[PDB]
RNA sequence: AUAUAUAUAUAUAUAUA
RNA sequence: UAUAUAUAUAUAUAUAUA
């Protein structure tokens, strides 16, 4: 979270996996707050 | 400086960040960039000289 | 593409005028090439509007021809008169075939002139000769004449295929030209005013003849097609059964060298046993009388082929004998009058001198089988027998009822016959009794229907009222569950592959064993089926009325008894002329719910008795008794080796003992192979029937030309895999005429290869045969979304009926009977089932499909501009495809071929990776709600409704579960354990295993878990993202076979799929559906 | 009070919640909001006072 | 005449 | 040589390569091919000889 | 102005004011 | 020193079969 711009516009694979792991954490942290409302 | 693209890429393997698991290790990578490096080398020195 | 090249030469053949022009239409995925496509299509419409050519324009716009792909080809044809007969006289060289008259035993089935066969105009029923396919004879003759000019100049081998398809065309063309080509109407129905001078059965003869001469490849095919085209003009009745007769006998002569086998839990092994074929001298005297009935019928080149094979009796030349049997069913259907088909079926001779000592054992064996099937779901009060009125009504077949009733649904009144529409009327007018079933006696008899078989005499069928379905649904759904857990009934051996299911025949075949396959001459209307079959079942429901204690399991078991009391005497209602003829028929009713679950009881319990009476002379030990309605076999294992006299004296003791129960039969025994279904085990190699009429349907359907062009191709790929090679250049010529659409007068629109062969609702034929190809290139996934956007159409008939006061009074009377609560997620979920159930009505589904195609014409006359970001199956495979690396690899031929009639490019896959060993079941997991709802209530909800339930509140899941009938402590153990939260990840994963098919027309034959396909597929393993792992090892296993069929060579993949692209694909696999998945990309 | 959007986000890291399973620690966060702490403070004081 | 088709067929070929 | 497609598969099973985790074992497979096997055998012999 | 039963596998398609 | 459990969604059309 709040990752630098040199990583977001990157093209290596190891800097693409990091973005698609921090994205599925914020897509899971937003989902456990919805499960409480269930 | 060591490149901030090639440092969080190296930091995220020594942490073993795991998707689908809310760890307290995903927050170690906040605010790591080359613009807050030259903003903390200066605040530590310019406050000492004044 | 190859199909586009056949298109532009079909246009240059049928339109040989200087006034004719062809305008290609193009589209592309590029936004730059789309404006290249709009300007090109505009200029060919302005330049060809006023007599300017296109050769100066195709060079200027050659940036769009070689790069974009073809969408359609417009055709301008200012031709007033069809030029079929003008180019028919070029081939009309031979003498015309004069029909014979002394060859049939009836008058209407003879080949007479229609003016002499029907005296006036009003009594002209075309339903004896009607092909009922949506093509014509005038369009078939253009499909052969196109082929006979493309292959005129040929090389020295392909000329003899062209020459043999020409001398067989001069037989057809010189007979049609004598009377002239018949002119049809717009409904493809041949009227009386055109058939006044033509001979009857000229359309259905020349349609069945053109289907034959587009399959004549070798000289062994030409001698059959020469002696069937000439003869099928004369005798329409006896010809299909005289040629197809000795194949039931010829299957018993071949030896067994190495055969397949299936073990007890159904899985495939290979055996090596050598079993002699032992036939007595009364088989070669029954085969000579089957070869003299084929010589009196005129044909003489077929029994010379058989008698040149009887001196060999070898499996190497048996593909010739299976070819002769399969060409017999292509002569066309045997349609006859409704009166002569029933009155020759409902005539039977009963006898009071039958052995009554054998019936009281046959009645008891039906009694002890009905009790054996329902002793468990009646002693424990089952959830489906207690709701027999509802589970029979909520899942109600909507095919037809007996009569035509004037149904009134609000404003729009309709004349329908569908069965669930009769339930909606009678539940609205109050004339519907749940516990009273109407009596089928001399008052209110049974109506009739017919089903036509390509070689058999036209049979009748019974259409019982809808109240004989609600009485019989719940009990017989409990008898089909026991038929799937017993080794005798043939609902057990019913899988996708055919080697697994019909391969238990060759398990106990040895040299001390004798197999025994018998076919009763008619299973309906036998003496042993009127009284001793009903009273064996009524006795079985007396001992089952004592097993339980409820007032509701007895009451549904006093209705299934009442439908057998009422059918012990029955009457059929068949009209003729102006009188109605009521014929008494107390025998079994082919057409109930009961007609297959109680043809496996009444035939097992019969053959368990006739195998007991032949054990007074020969002491044996029977091994299996498999029974499938009438068609059954029963392996007998002896003490000594089976000789030529034990075969003869068992075939004389099963035929005679069946005659002691007044059941006329022929009883055949062998040691090598049987003919159980139409699938024939011969010499350890399964041989199939392979007869499907392409250009002749048995009845007109509820479908349009764009759907009947798909079943012309689907009846060809089954015909090719089974060993009947029809020319692909003729099937492709017949798709370019059926998918023709007339926009205005003198303007036809022809779709290209990319409209027909793509994976969508508008699919007709695959590009290369036997394989599905999901096109991952950007010009082909972009048009799939253009075809998946207009498949959702609404029909105005189904929405005028869904808002009526009758249909709402049926759902509210069905929702009140099911649930003792208030919730509307089922009333809005039942009403979506009967709106989907009303697609069986003909003008509803026709106004669905015509709104698919008339909205396609607006998409095909213009270049497509529809850009959408929908996730398709063809978008998943665009992200997997650049990460495959192919490498050529060699793989030997290990396994043995078991079906010799398969083509060469399919048989090479079976010889390398093996036939299928076991049916793979990888359907994930059913959700934990659907195991909780389907166990208490008989309401089976859709999986898009159970996801809607989970996303509700915690207190609104519990209200939904208690609504269906679940107790409170069971739902509160569900909801309180938070396993509704785990079922979000089992519904969303249930659409992944549904996606890609390991079964198809061709993919069922191969072994997908073979250790020779797993050697070529080299994919590294990642522990997480399980959904992606399945679709990688399935698409890799399909890509090697889709390459090894097209080119005959094997490739070995390597998919180092990165971790950053798996998690991008993991959310693409969970967002195919239209529901809220927690993980999306963007 | 502590902001309930940031109190859960700290409590859902000491617990180390894992997705795609059913753990007994997603129930530790239910019923935590500012409408309830302001209602359980009163049900303790005003039931002792009467 | 039919000179246009042999120039239009080889467009597709 | 041992086939470079058949060796990275066996090298992906000796390690525990799993997605949804940033491992330092993903980089154990980069730069393995037969073009770099004939390049390191040559620049070791031909550097010692000169 | 308009007739096509039942069961078993298999494939294609579909769900939304 | 520690890496969860569980086998028959529905409807219509189409072909093979009974
Ligand atoms: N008009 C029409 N053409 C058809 C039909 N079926 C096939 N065709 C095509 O039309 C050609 C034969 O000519 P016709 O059937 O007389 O069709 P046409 O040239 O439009 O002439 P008309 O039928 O009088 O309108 C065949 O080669 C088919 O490609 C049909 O039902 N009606
Ligand atoms: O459409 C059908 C076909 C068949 N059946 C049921 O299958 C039974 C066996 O179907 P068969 O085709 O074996 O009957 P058959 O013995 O009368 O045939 P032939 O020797 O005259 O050629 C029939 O008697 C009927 O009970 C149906 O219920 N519906």
């Amino acid at each position: 979270i709040k990752i630098a711009d040199e990583v977001k516009k990157s093209n290596k694979e190891e800097s693409k996996q990091l973005l698609e792991v921090l994205k599925t954490k914020e897509e899971h942290q937003k989902e456990v707050q919805y499960e409480i409302l269930q | 400086l060591v490149s901030t693209e090639a440092q969080i890429q190296k930091m995220s393997q020594d942490l073993q960040l795991e998707a689908l698991t809310i760890q307290s290790e995903t927050q170690f990578l906040t605010g790591i960039n080359s613009q807050a490096a030259n903003d903390c080398f200066k605040t530590l020195i310019a406050a000492m000289l004044s | 593409g190859k199909y586009n090249l056949i298109l532009s030469e079909y246009l240059s053949f049928i339109y040989n005028s200087q006034s004719a022009v062809q305008i290609p239409i193009y589209y592309s995925s590029n936004s730059e090439l789309e404006n290249r496509c709009i300007e090109f299509h505009s200029k060919c419409l302005e330049n060809s509007k006023n007599g300017l050519s296109l050769k100066k324009l195709f060079v200027e716009y050659s940036d769009v021809i070689e790069n974009a792909t073809l969408l359609s080809i417009l055709s301008y044809s200012y031709d007033k008169y069809n030029a079929v007969e003008r180019k028919l006289v070029k081939y009309a060289k031979g003498k015309p075939l004069e029909a014979d008259l002394t060859v049939n035993e009836l008058d209407y089935e003879n080949n007479k002139i229609t003016s002499e066969l029907f005296p006036t105009a009003e009594e002209y029923t075309d339903l004896l000769m009607d092909p009922a396919i949506l093509t014509s004879l005038s369009s078939n003759l253009n499909a052969v004449m196109f082929w006979l000019e493309k292959h005129e100049n040929d090389v020295a081998e392909k000329l003899k295929i062209y020459k043999r398809r020409l001398d067989l065309f001069t037989i057809v063309a010189s007979t049609v030209n004598k009377y002239g080509v018949p002119r049809h109407n717009a409904k493809y129905r041949y009227e009386y005013e055109v058939m006044k001078d033509k001979p009857y059965y000229l359309v259905t003869w020349a349609n069945s003849s053109i289907e034959m001469l587009m399959s004549v490849f070798s000289h062994e095919d030409y001698l059959i097609a020469r002696e069937l085209i000439v003869l099928s003009y004369s005798n329409r009745s006896t010809l299909a059964k005289l040629v197809s007769s000795p194949m039931s006998i010829l299957v018993a002569l071949v030896d067994i060298n190495g055969t397949f086998i299936t073990n007890e839990e159904l899985e495939l092994e290979f055996s090596n046993k050598y079993v002699r074929a032992i036939v007595p001298d009364q088989t070669f005297d029954e085969l000579k009388q089957m070869l003299d009935n084929m010589r009196k019928a005129g044909l003489t080149d077929i029994p010379k082929m058989i008698q040149d094979w009887l001196v060999d009796c070898s499996i190497e030349k048996f593909p010739l004998m299976a070819k002769i049997y399969s060409w017999s069913f292509h002569v066309g259907f045997r349609k006859q009058k409704m009166l002569d088909a029933a009155l020759d079926q409902l005539k039977t001779e009963y006898t009071e001198d039958v052995d009554d000592e054998m019936y009281r054992e046959y009645t008891m064996l039906i009694r002890d089988e009905v009790v054996k099937m329902l002793e468990e779901p009646v002693k424990h009060d089952d959830h489906l027998l207690q709701d027999s009125e509802l589970a029979g009504l909520l899942s109600m077949s909507s095919a037809s009822n007996g009569e035509s009733r004037q149904l009134k649904f609000g404003r729009k009144t309709i004349f329908s016959t569908k069965k669930n529409m009769h339930v909606m009327d009678d539940m609205a007018n109050g004339r519907y009794t749940p516990g009273i079933i109407p009596p089928v006696n001399v008052d209110k008899p049974i109506p009739l229907g017919r089903r036509d078989v390509p070689g058999r005499r036209t049979r009748i069928i019974f259409i019982l009222p809808y109240e004989y379905f609600i009485a019989q649904h719940a009990v017989v759904e409990k008898m089909l569950i026991y038929a799937k857990h017993t080794r005798e009934y043939a609902e057990f051996y019913s899988q996708s592959n055919q080697l697994l299911s019909y391969g238990d025949v060759t398990r106990f075949l040895s040299n001390n064993s004798m197999v025994l396959y018998t076919d009763v001459s008619q299973w309906d209307s036998s003496q042993h089926n009127t009284q001793p079959f009903r009273k064996g079942i009524i006795m079985g429901l007396d001992m089952l009325a004592n097993m339980t204690n409820d007032a509701r399991v007895i009451q549904t078991l006093n209705l299934y008894k009442q439908t057998q009391i009422n059918l012990m005497d029955s009457y059929v209602q068949i009209p003729d002329g102006n009188v109605i003829k009521k014929i008494q028929y107390g025998a079994v009713a082919s057409g109930e719910k009961q007609t297959k679950a109680a043809n496996s009881i009444a035939n097992l319990a019969l053959i368990k008795t006739v195998l007991s009476r032949i054990s007074n002379k020969y002491s044996f030990a029977t091994k299996i008794i498999r029974v499938d309605g009438d068609d059954n076999y029963a392996v007998l294992q002896f003490n000594t080796e089976v000789t030529k006299q034990m075969v003869q004296d068992v075939s004389n003791d099963v035929r005679e003992t069946y005659a002691r129960m007044n059941t006329k039969v022929k009883a055949l025994v062998s040691t090598v192979g049987i003919e159980i279904a139409k699938r024939y085990i011969a010499g350890g190699k399964i041989f199939f029937r392979a007869g499907i009429n392409l250009l002749n349907n048995e009845k007109k359907g509820q479908s349009t030309q764009w759907d009947q062009a798909a079943v012309l191709y689907s009846n060809y790929i089954v015909n090719r895999l089974r060993g009947f090679e029809t020319d692909r250049e003729f099937i492709l010529t017949k798709i370019m005429q059926m998918t023709s659409v007339a926009i205005t007068g003198s303007l036809r629109l022809f779709p290209s290869e990319r409209v027909l062969t793509t994976n969508s609702t508008f699919k007709v034929f695959d590009s290369e045969d036997f394989i599905i190809e999901y096109g991952t290139t950007d010009d082909e996934v972009y048009i799939q979304r253009a075809f998946m956007s207009l498949s959702s159409q609404k029909s105005g008939i189904a929405d005028e009926i869904a808002a009526s006061s009758t249909f709402k009074n049926y759902v509210s009377r069905l929702s009140e009977q099911l649930l003792f609560s208030k919730n509307n997620i089922v009333s809005r979920g039942i009403a979506l089932t009967e709106k989907a159930k009303l697609n069986s009505y003909a003008p509803i589904s026709l106004e669905k499909r015509r709104a698919q195609i008339s909205a396609l014409l607006t998409m095909l006359q213009k270049p497509v501009t529809f850009k959408s970001s929908k996730i398709t199956i063809n978008d998943i495979l665009r992200d997997i495809k650049p990460f495959f690396t192919v490498n050529e690899a060699h793989l030997p031929i290990q396994y043995q071929k078991f079906m010799p009639t398969l083509p060469d490019n399919v048989q090479y896959i079976i010889q390398c990776i093996g036939s299928r060993t076991y049916q793979i079941e990888d359907d994930g997991s059913k959700s934990a709600i659907s195991r909780l709802i389907s166990k208490y209530s008989v309401y089976k909800p859709s999986i898009e409704e159970l996801y809607k339930v989970i996303s509700l509140h915690e207190n609104e899941i519990q209200l939904y579960l208690i609504s269906l009938g679940i107790p409170k402590i069971d739902a509160d153990t569900y909801v309180g354990s938070k396993i509704y939260s785990q079922d979000k990840y089992r519904i969303l994963e249930s659409y992944v295993y549904n996606l890609l098919s390991i079964n198809y027309g061709c993919y069922q034959l191969f072994d997908f878990n073979s250790p020779d396909l797993e050697k070529l597929i080299r994919i590294p393993f990642k522990g997480k993202i399980p959904a992606v792992t399945f679709i990688l090892h399935l698409y890799a296993k399909l890509e090697v076979i889709n390459h090894a069929i097209k080119n005959g060579s094997w490739i070995s993949l390597f998919c180092n799929y990165p971790k950053s692209e798996m998690i991008k694909l993991w959310k693409k696999m969970w967002n195919i559906t239209s529901l809220r998945s927690p993980y999306t990309n963007a």
